[PDB]
This record gives structure tokens, sequence and C-alpha cells, in this order.
């Protein structure tokens, strides 16, 4: 999807 | 809740005064303005000047801050936003950068340590133009960072909003860096880096 993170991202 | 809704938001950050600013900081007198020279390839794309929202946000944007004029050492060498990218790309939604440790998204460092806690959460991704955090969850703050490219309000709450692009040409860029071609996580095929950053 629309996220932001810093190592997994995810959907 | 801390939260301002958009009706609630304080003069100097709607869309249209912020491509009407310059090199002053437009929320609060004493906010930092700061800029990156962007280089998409072998081509220079221009300047992004940015305010940073002391007033709303002052441990992140002093992070921030130091990481845009080499202020910070670790291990008594110079690290920042100098040389580093934009590794994750997402056309309508934003660009994400600062990774200077790893260069792909799994970096973390910040001028407090390993990591800081979220400072409160005043301002919504209401908008195109926004700097705010990026984290791994709650109180995961350390140096990388996006600029909002629509609303993205789904973000609200999870990640600071603590500065906001300055000038046309800033979004010109912004625009730009979005619009890159990207392999399939999203990474550009052509590395979009800060080759100069500092303090105005």
């Amino acid at each position: 999807x629309l996220l932001v993170t810093a190592g997994i991202v995810l959907a | 809740s801390s939260l301002l809704s958009e009706s609630e938001l304080p003069a100097g950050i709607s869309y249209a005064e912020a491509m009407e600013g310059g090199s002053r900081p437009l929320l609060h007198p004493d906010n930092p303005v700061v800029f990156f020279d962007i280089s998409i390839g072998s081509h220079e794309a221009g300047r992004i000047k940015i305010e940073l929202f002391k007033n709303l946000a002052p441990k992140s944007a002093e992070n921030f801050r130091q990481f845009c004029t080499g202020e910070f050492r670790q291990n008594q060498v110079p690290i920042g936003y100098k040389g580093a990218t934009f590794h994750r790309i997402i056309k309508n939604f934003m660009i994400q950068g600062g990774d200077f440790v790893k260069g792909d998204g799994t970096g973390r460092l910040s001028i407090y340590g390993s990591s800081f806690p979220d400072e409160a959460f005043v301002l919504p991704h209401f908008r195109s133009g926004l700097l705010s955090l990026a984290n791994s969850g709650p109180d995961t703050n350390g140096c990388q960072f996006f600029i909002t490219c629509a609303k993205c309000d789904w973000l609200n709450r999870k990640h600071v909003v603590f500065g906001q692009v300055l000038g046309k040409e800033s979004m010109q860029v912004v625009r730009k860096i979005e619009h890159v071609t990207v392999d399939g996580g999203n990474r550009p095929r052509i590395p979009v880096t800060v080759t100069q950053c500092g303090e105005l």
C-alpha cells in the first residue's frame, strides 16, 4: 500500500 | 487532540502561501530555512528550499537542520544529507529519502542517538509539499524523511509533519523527482542525489 517506513516497507 | 483540523491551521502554511515563499520562514520568524540542490542522474534539477517548523517540532527540525549543514559528527566525521538520495519514490504519493547510512531505507541515525521519539502530532498531511518523518513505528525517527506529493492523511498521528517546501521552483523539483522511472521496489533507476545542502 502507501506507508513511509524505514526497513520493511509494507503493502 | 493536538492534531489541528484543516480549518484550524496557522497562517503561513497553505500551498498558496508556501509557493510565494522565498528564503525566509513563513510560520514563525525563528524557523530555519534549509536547501537541497538536486541532481537526477547527471542532470541538475534545481534547488528545494525548506522551512523547518522549529516552533512546532524543534527536535525534528534541529536533527534535519544539522544533517543539512554538516554540523553533526559521528566518530568525529561529519555526516548528513550531502550526497544522500531519494531511494523510494511513489508517484502521486510522496518522495522518500535521507538514508545517508545505507542508501536503501534500512538506515537509521539521528543527532540524538539511534532514534528519537515522536514530537506532538500538530500538523496533518493535508497537501503536497510538506516535510514529514519516515519511521518504522512509534518513536523510531532517525534520518529519513519524505516530502508529500499529495494529501495523505492516513499518515496522521504516525509521522510528524515538520516543514514545508518554499517557492514554485522547489515544488517543480519535487515533481521532477516524483516522476522519475522506478523499479519494482519504487527505487529510482537513476539516482536522485542531494549534491549540496545547507542553511539559508
